[PDB]
């Protein structure tokens, strides 16, 4: 069965996974901060 | 055969435990003694195991009239109580003999060397000094001895402020210079009250 | 600036001393302070090191 | 008029230096003859207004306890002369000596 | 040697991977971020936050193992090395990490919290281990003397032991009145207990304080009389004089706290035990006399013995015969007082009864209203 | 190597080389997660860049390991950064939080052009100086490489100097485009803009 | 008993040149 989210959070900082963080990037437009 | 070492400083008793002992034949070859020079060397020898600070002034002046008598303070009885096990016999290393009369009848279980090896371990420590506390503190060494050296010293002699003078030599310095600044500012104000 | 400013207190001081009707404002002052701190800008504006300018090689070209 | 006469501030002048010198000399004195009860203060504060309101605030070492020196000096500083203060080398004086010193 | 500690977790890692938990390149980028860590603790330049740092990893390691074994092999626990491997790690770190700063409290408080919270996996006497080795650095810290007084007769209640820390605590600091506090408070508490556990008994079927209390009194005065004197004694008279009010003023608020504490053990004979300290003071100390040299200090020592009868007696429970016993008590003294002394102690007297019982009683029902109005309007 | 790490990472925008080799990125992000909560409660559009720029997971993302696609996208949201950031030079915060990006993502060497163009007002400020010293100057801003690690800051002649090149102006006029995009244009910038602008015709 | 340690854890020799 797939992973908690809980067990995600602790699985992203013990492997120390950027994917999330890259992800956010991608979706970054300027726009909306502006 | 060590395994404790007691200095005392003038803000505390330290109980170091000796990690290696040095060799005991080859102390006097030059090698053995350049470590105790070196301080990266002497850690491996040493580490403090215990530092008990002097409440205050009064007590350090107290304690070092029992250490120059070579007795046991109830300060000196209270740190080697919490850092010598009761166990054949726990070895502990002194810098004075005298002391260690003292110490055995405190404590029967422990047996005082003061041999070449000890004085050697026991210069060490006096060389590095704060260095070897890793950080705890021990105030300034340097102060302290000062504070305590005016006091110790005072104490034998029994000297007492009735005895001092300086206050009449300050009364007369000041005197004459209140006449003087008297005298000046009052010229003043007759200048200033004498244009009008 | 001791040179300008020297000579600005005099202008100033004498205008105080010769007075028979200054007004106890200083604004002889004021306008001669103004003119020591432009003399002091300008003069601190200055930058005695030459400025290099934007290098532009025309760097060889060959074709691919 | 009495508001535009120079002399007043040749005078002025001349005598606000001489105040300097001689609270300067008075300052020395207290420094040194209060130094003999706690010799450490000196260093620890330069200021001679800053070390006469200690004077003025404790007048023997034994008060350094309960005495707050906030208002004169700042923390840091306000500590220092306490810990000075009992590991001094200086002697005890009396109140008929500390009377005049304040 | 930062390698040594590389092939240590090699025989962890193999089993993760054997039981299929992590991934080889998953257990690759623990190895990865492991390794960081060693180099920096064995370089120059290491602090506390380092160790803080890997101790937070590893934990959180832990926690992913954990999961993952119900989450994929479907275990509690799983018989191999994985299991106590992480918890044996973080313990070394702490280890090390105590070894280089002794200085850091915080440290040493983590420490301790860590390892009693898996009391199974840590033996209790390998915190009487810790608990040793902190006390030796730092003796003169009363809080942590209080901290395994305090752990050892709670989790253990082991009263014979906690004795002991508190005799050699306040062997190595007696000038600290906290300490003597506690001390005290842990007194009360063992009697309090031992009183209820006889009443206990009965039903399914203390001076020695105060012996603590008079010596706390004693050491925490020569203290301050050996501090705010240096290394020398005190020439003039008058100044002397001046540290014997200073001592008498610090003791008797020290004594006042101990009368505080008094109040919220009921058990106990309180006034019995508020009397002995009311003797304590009635007795002339350091050649000064309460009344003559600090009638402020005897004036409350009055209004304490004159409401000592009353203090504890409920307004329903009101006796008019104890309360006729603290007004004969409050004339006696006013014949030996000052005039302005007796206003003093005139307005507290008044204020205590008005507030104590006038405003909580009924003015109509009950029949002491009277009497209390007419006795505070005589008063 | 070792050499190449102390240059890099002694770079500082809050601290001196000798103190900044020795700290470690993660007490750096702590003082800047701590910024840009003071900058998100000046403005709500700073905590943008909590979920992106100043992330818990930023510290394991170093810049050089991705693919030319993420790299364009990391270059976006650092250069939206700079531009709210534009205002805010002033305030004591916005100084801690570049530093993460600069620590981090070596803003200084790769967006050196974006940095250098959002702060030219700030000519005369401290910060500007010390952005100078840490920065290495692009062909254009070859008039300010006097002033680098020099304890006079740039005089009010040599903006000018600067903007009278053509080229120059042509960059100034993007950056400030994008500005009036995101209306993201502030008093200071149209004063310090419309003078050089005013001095280059004189 | 209250114990803050628990809630710890969370030149002078130079002459002067002529």
């Amino acid at each position: 069965p797939p992973p908690d989210e809980e067990e995600q959070l602790l699985a992203k900082f013990v492997f120390g996974d950027t994917t999330d963080l890259q992800e956010n990037l991608a979706k970054f437009n300027a726009d909306f901060i502006f | 055969p060590i395994e404790y070492l007691l200095f005392e400083e003038p803000t505390g008793y330290a109980v170091f435990k000796v990690k290696l002992q040095q060799d005991d034949i080859g102390s006097r070859l030059k090698e053995v003694q350049e470590q105790i020079n070196d301080f990266g060397a002497f850690t491996k020898l040493i580490e403090l195991v215990s530092f008990a600070p002097f409440k205050g002034a009064a007590e350090a002046l107290e304690n070092a009239n029992d250490i120059s008598e070579g007795l046991v303070s109830e300060s000196l009885k209270a740190i080697l109580d919490l850092n010598l096990p009761k166990a054949k016999n726990i070895t502990l290393a002194i810098s004075d003999k005298n002391l260690g009369p003292s110490i055995k009848e405190e404590f029967p279980y422990v047996d005082c060397i003061s041999n070449e090896l000890a004085q050697d371990l026991i210069r060490g420590v006096r060389l590095h000094g704060e260095k070897l506390f890793k950080g705890l503190q021990s105030g300034d060494l340097e102060r302290a001895q000062l504070g305590l050296g005016h006091a110790y010293s005072r104490a034998k002699v029994k000297f007492s402020v009735q005895k001092n003078d300086n206050h009449i030599i300050q009364a007369i310095a000041l005197l004459d210079q209140l006449d003087k600044d008297i005298n000046t500012f009052a010229m003043r104000v007759k200048e200033w009250y004498g244009w009008h | 600036i001791a040179r300008v400013l020297a000579a600005k207190a005099a202008v100033s001081l004498r205008y105080d001393a010769l007075a028979e009707d200054r007004d106890d404002s200083g604004d002889i002052g004021l306008e001669s302070r103004a003119k020591v701190e432009n003399r002091l800008s300008q003069l601190e504006g200055r930058d005695l090191r030459t400025t290099p300018k934007v290098v532009r090689e025309a760097k060889k070209v060959e074709m691919t | 008029s009495a508001d535009k006469v120079d002399v007043m501030i040749i005078q002025a002048i001349a005598l606000l230096d001489d105040l300097d010198k001689e609270l300067n000399t008075y300052a020395m004195r207290c420094k040194e003859w209060y130094g003999w009860h706690f010799p450490e203060l000196a260093k620890i504060v330069t200021d001679s207004v800053a070390y006469a309101r200690i004077i003025l605030t404790m007048g023997i070492r034994s008060k350094a306890s309960e005495t707050d020196l906030s208002e004169i000096l700042p923390e840091e500083i306000e500590e220092r002369v306490k810990t000075a203060a009992e590991v001094s080398m200086g002697t005890e004086i009396t109140q008929t000596d500390l009377d005049n010193i304040n | 040697k930062t390698r040594y500690y590389l092939e240590q977790c090699i025989p962890e890692m193999d089993d993760l991977v054997e039981k299929g938990l992590f991934t080889k390149n998953e257990v690759s980028l623990i190895m990865k971020k492991r390794t960081d860590f060693e180099h920096r603790l064995n370089s120059r330049g290491s602090s506390i936050n380092d160790y803080i740092k890997y101790i937070n990893y590893e934990s959180n390691v832990n926690k992913l193992r954990a999961k993952r074994c119900k989450r994929i092999l479907q275990v509690k626990k799983t018989n191999s090395l994985s299991d106590w491997s992480i918890q044996q790690r973080i313990g070394f770190i702490y280890q090390r990490g105590t070894n280089k700063f002794p200085q850091d409290l915080k440290f040493w408080a983590m420490y301790l919290n860590y390892m009693k919270a898996r009391g199974n996996q840590t033996s209790y006497k390998k915190i009487h281990n810790i608990y040793n080795q902190l006390l030796k650095l730092h003796p003169t810290n009363v809080d942590i003397w209080i901290s395994c007084a305090k752990y050892e007769y709670e989790v253990h209640a082991n009263f014979k032991s906690c004795r002991n820390i508190f005799q050699n605590g306040l062997r190595f600091n007696p000038d600290v009145p906290k300490l003597w506090y506690e001390y005290v408070k842990f007194e009360l508490n063992f009697i309090t207990k031992l009183i209820n556990r006889r009443k206990v008994m009965g039903l399914i079927n203390g001076d020695i304080a105060l012996t603590i209390f008079d010596v706390c009194m004693k050491t925490l005065g020569k203290h301050y009389i050996n501090k705010h004197k240096g290394y020398y004694a005190i020439s003039d008279s008058k100044m002397n004089i001046e540290l014997n009010k200073e001592t008498l003023n610090y003791l008797f608020s020290e004594s006042l706290r101990y009368i505080k504490l008094f109040d919220e053990f009921l058990d106990l004979e309180r006034d019995y035990l508020i009397n002995h300290v009311l003797q304590f003071w009635k007795n002339d100390m350091y050649d000064l006399s309460l009344r003559k040299d600090l009638p402020e200090l005897y004036l409350k020592t009055v209004m304490i013995d004159i409401t000592l009868n009353i203090r504890y007696m409920p307004v329903e429970k009101l006796d008019i015969d104890q309360l006729q016993l603290s007004v004969k008590k409050y004339f006696a003294y006013i014949s030996k007082l000052d005039s302005a002394s007796v206003k003093s102690l005139k307005n507290e007297y008044r204020s205590y009864l008005q507030d104590n019982y006038l405003k909580k009683m009924n003015a109509e029902d009950d029949p002491r209203y009277k009497i209390l109005d007419l006795i505070i309007s005589k008063l | 190597d070792r050499k190449r790490r102390q240059k890099l990472h002694s770079a500082s925008l809050i601290y001196n080389s000798k103190t900044a080799a020795t700290q470690d990125y993660d007490f750096i992000f702590e003082n800047a997660s701590k910024a840009l909560e003071e900058l998100s409660q000046i403005e709500p559009k700073f905590a943008i860049f909590s979920r992106t720029l100043f992330s818990e997971s930023s510290i394991s993302l170093d810049r050089n390991v991705q693919t030319k696609e993420e790299i364009k996208d990391l270059d976006n949201a650092i250069n939206a950064y700079l531009l709210l950031a534009s205002s805010k030079w002033y305030l004591a915060p916005t100084l801690h939080a570049t530093e993460w990006l600069v620590r981090r993502f070596q803003i200084h060497v790769k967006n050196t052009e974006m940095l250098l163009l959002s702060t030219l007002n700030y000519y005369q400020t401290p910060v500007f100086k010390r952005i100078l010293s840490i920065i290495k100057l692009p062909p254009l801003f070859n008039c300010l490489s006097n002033f680098v690690r020099s304890e006079k800051p740039p005089t009010a002649l040599t903006m000018i100097k600067l903007f009278n090149d053509m080229d120059f102006l042509k960059l100034y006029t993007s950056y400030l485009d994008q500005c009036i995009k995101h209306n993201a244009t502030y008093t200071n910038q149209l004063l310090f803009t419309t003078c050089c602008f005013i001095n280059v015709v004189a | 008993l209250e114990t803050g340690f628990d809630a710890l854890a969370n030149d002078w020799f130079t002459l002067p040149k002529p």
